[PDB]
């Protein structure tokens, strides 16, 4: 996240940090997701398109801190891992990029409401908050655009939804955001999403609750002029998400 | 890479 400002696990709840084993046994941070049931949460396919197999992943919520433990945090298998099948990549657009998690405890639970954990409402069948509404993201991404490293504390900053007509000029994006992605950015430019903060939430307050609005998933640069980021529009693939949910 |  560029700009914005530390926060907490308990201000985020539903945040979903997740990390990949690596062949001779180092961890490192893969994505951010949102729990949005006690047993799933969903993330970007993108995050896992390179390295498929569910058993190389964990999830931690209620975690607040990147490389080291936060009390009350818990630790979760993965035990569907489901991306989406019509997942591409064009020079700028990342098409259909949303995935799910079905998490389990080693102990065979899924996870438990409590101060630094909470499920996120999802909107309803095509309902998004008005353009111009002011949403929050978070995440462990870069900080700046040029850093290599990523913080150790979860931050948030507050964006404002952009028009499909504004974000499809050609000095923008043009045709590379569809229907089924949301444009958002601070009118300023000065805060955003960034690389690491992709699977994350944005959440906008809709009919009095925190909605899973989109997923962060791609952008060119960081805070720069007229490239806003760009979210998977959650509101357009509830079908997809039901299905995948079911038993 | 746009990618996030």
């Amino acid at each position: 996240i560029i700009g914005g400002e530390f926060t907490t696990i308990e201000n985020q709840p539903w945040f979903a940090a997740i990390y990949r084993r690596h062949r001779g046994g180092s961890v490192t941070y893969v994505c951010g997701g949102s729990l949005i049931s006690p047993c799933w949460v969903i993330s970007a396919t993108h995050c896992f398109i390179d390295y498929p197999k569910k058993e190389d992943y964990i999830v931690y919520l209620g975690r607040s801190r990147l490389n080291s433990n936060t009390q009350g945090e818990m630790k979760f298998e993965v035990e569907n891992l489901i991306l989406h099948k019509d997942y591409s990549a064009d020079t700028l657009a990342h098409h259909n990029d949303i995935a799910l998690l079905k998490i389990r405890s080693k102990e065979g639970r899924c996870a438990q409401p409590s101060r630094t954990i909470q499920t996120i409402a999802l909107p309803s069948m095509y309902n998004d908050p008005q353009f111009g509404t002011s949403c929050e993201i978070t995440g462990f991404g870069k900080e700046q655009s040029t850093d290599y490293l990523y913080p150790e504390q979860l931050k948030m900053t507050v964006v404002k939804l952009i028009s499909h007509r504004e974000c499809q000029q050609p000095h923008y994006y043009g045709s590379e955001v569809t229907t089924k992605m949301l444009c958002a950015a601070d009118p300023q430019w000065k805060t955003d999403s960034c690389q690491g903060d992709s699977g994350g939430p944005l959440v906008c307050s809709l009919q009095g609750r925190m909605t899973l609005t989109g997923i962060v998933s791609w952008g060119r640069g960081c805070a720069l002029k007229d490239k806003p980021g760009v979210y998977t529009r959650v509101s357009h693939f509830l079908p997809w998400i039901r299905s995948h949910t079911k038993e | 890479c746009s990618a996030f």
